């Protein structure tokens, strides 16, 4: 699944 | 920073119909093609329930009567045909961009049949005179339309001061309202008076609607 | 089938620290992504942070100089942290799951009620409304602090015909009052109590309803 960082949502 | 943009601010729709609530973001919040705008139902005294995932995906247990569609900035959560159990605020939410917000929120207010309130009025408790205070409460329960006014009179003069009233939301069940009101004197004013009542206007009656006792 | 439940104190004092924990049943948080969100009395939904499922956090920027998320995988909890509140803050605060089937909010705790003021906590009287085949009784609870009170009527066993008011603040002080509504033929010959509760101030009350 897509996995979040600082709000956003991203492969790796 | 991100905006997300609810209109109406609310509207009520007749049982059968179609409600449409409008969500607009003031960028994008796709990414990876997917949509991160979500439907929330609230109702008071209860958290948020999901009723709509990534714009367009029903969560498990929420009815097909729900639907949302949009990409990018536009979206848009429909119910139809509105039941009654869908009296509530709902709220668009986005998690996709810094920083996640939710929308303002629509409240959906559904119609019905008028229904006059029925009224009954209290004196003050011997408990609350042992305090030195004085409660008269009048309950207007389960009417429609939602607008309401109550004035409270003493000997048959209005009386403003000292007045407290509450109102709940639309009931899920009957899509009726309720209202209470309470008048706080001091025990010594309350002693120097007889009568006491509240006069309701609604529009179910083109005269007062009244409830009154004598101490 | 996983489920979330706030805790902690209902009044906090200006300045200081608020601090809330989430316990969490049926599943493990080192999956998913773990939140707090609070709704303003205005009605306003606001979306603090997350911890994740690895112990990464994310902080709503608006808050991330006094906010904290951590968590105890031992215990299955997780906790916020928010320093120096003011009346501002003053919100209902609910902890909620993000899991990536949905990238939603998908579960939800009940949420908690937390009140920054310097106004002292005070338990409530509780008085007794009492006035056809139909007939309405009440109760009417004043002079508590801070909110929430709770209104039962014979324990939830009425439950339909009973209305309970939002709670209304003067001075410092709250009102609610709660309406029960059933048979002529039922009261005053079988007994109705309403019972109030006050958690903040360790407080229950049962009052039955005589007649006058």
């Amino acid at each position: 699944q897509l996995i979040n960082t600082n709000g956003s949502w991203h492969v790796n | 920073n991100i905006v997300l943009t609810q209109s109406p601010v609310s509207l009520a729709v007749s049982l059968g119909q179609r409600a449409t609530i409008s969500c607009r973001a003031s960028e994008s919040v796709d990414g990876y093609g997917n949509s991160f705008l979500h439907w929330f139902q609230q109702k008071p005294g209860q958290p948020p329930k999901l009723l709509i995932y990534l714009a367009s995906n029903l969560n498990s247990g929420v009815p097909a009567r729900f639907s949302g569609s949009g990409s990018r900035t536009d979206f848009t959560l429909t119910i139809d045909p509105v039941e009654a159990d869908d009296a509530a605020t709902y709220y668009c939410q986005q998690n996709n961009v810094d920083p996640w917000t939710f929308g303002g929120g629509t409240k959906l207010e559904i119609k019905r049949a008028d229904a006059a309130p029925t009224v009954s009025i209290f004196p003050p408790s011997s408990e609350q005179l042992t305090s030195g205070g004085a409660s008269v409460v009048c309950f207007l329960n389960n009417f429609y339309p939602k607008d309401i006014n109550v004035k409270w009179k003493i000997d048959g003069s209005e009386r403003q001061n000292g007045v407290l009233n509450s109102w709940t939301d639309q009931d899920s069940k009957d899509s009726t309202y309720s209202m209470s009101s309470t008048l706080t004197l001091t025990k010594d004013e309350y002693e120097r008076h007889n009568s006491y009542t509240c006069e309701a206007t609604h529009k179910t009656s083109t005269s007062p609607i009244v409830k009154s006792f004598n101490r | 089938e996983v489920q979330l439940q706030e805790s902690g104190p209902s009044l906090v004092k200006p300045s200081q620290t608020l601090s809330l924990t989430c316990s969490v049943t049926g599943d493990s948080i080192t999956s998913g992504y773990w939140n707090w969100i609070r709704k303003f009395p205005g009605n306003k939904l606001e979306y603090m942070g997350y911890i994740s499922y690895s112990g990464s956090t994310y902080y709503n920027l608006s808050l991330r100089s006094r906010i904290s998320i951590t968590r105890d995988t031992s215990k299955n909890q997780y906790y916020l942290q928010l320093n120096s509140v003011t009346t501002e803050d003053t919100a209902t605060y609910y902890c909620a799951l993000i899991t990536t089937t949905t990238y939603a909010m998908d579960y939800w705790g009940q949420g908690t009620s937390v009140t920054v003021s310097s106004a002292k906590t005070t338990p409530p009287s509780v008085y007794p409304l009492a006035p056809n085949s139909m007939v309405t009784l009440g109760c009417l609870v004043k002079g508590y602090f801070p909110e929430p009170v709770t209104v039962t009527w014979n324990s939830g066993s009425l439950s339909s015909g009973v209305h309970t008011f939002p709670a209304v603040l003067q001075s410092d002080l709250y009102t609610l009052s709660s309406s029960v509504t059933v048979p002529s033929s039922t009261w005053p010959s079988e007994t109705v109590t309403c019972n109030v509760a006050h958690p903040a101030s360790s407080t229950k009350v049962d009052k039955k309803i005589v007649p006058r």
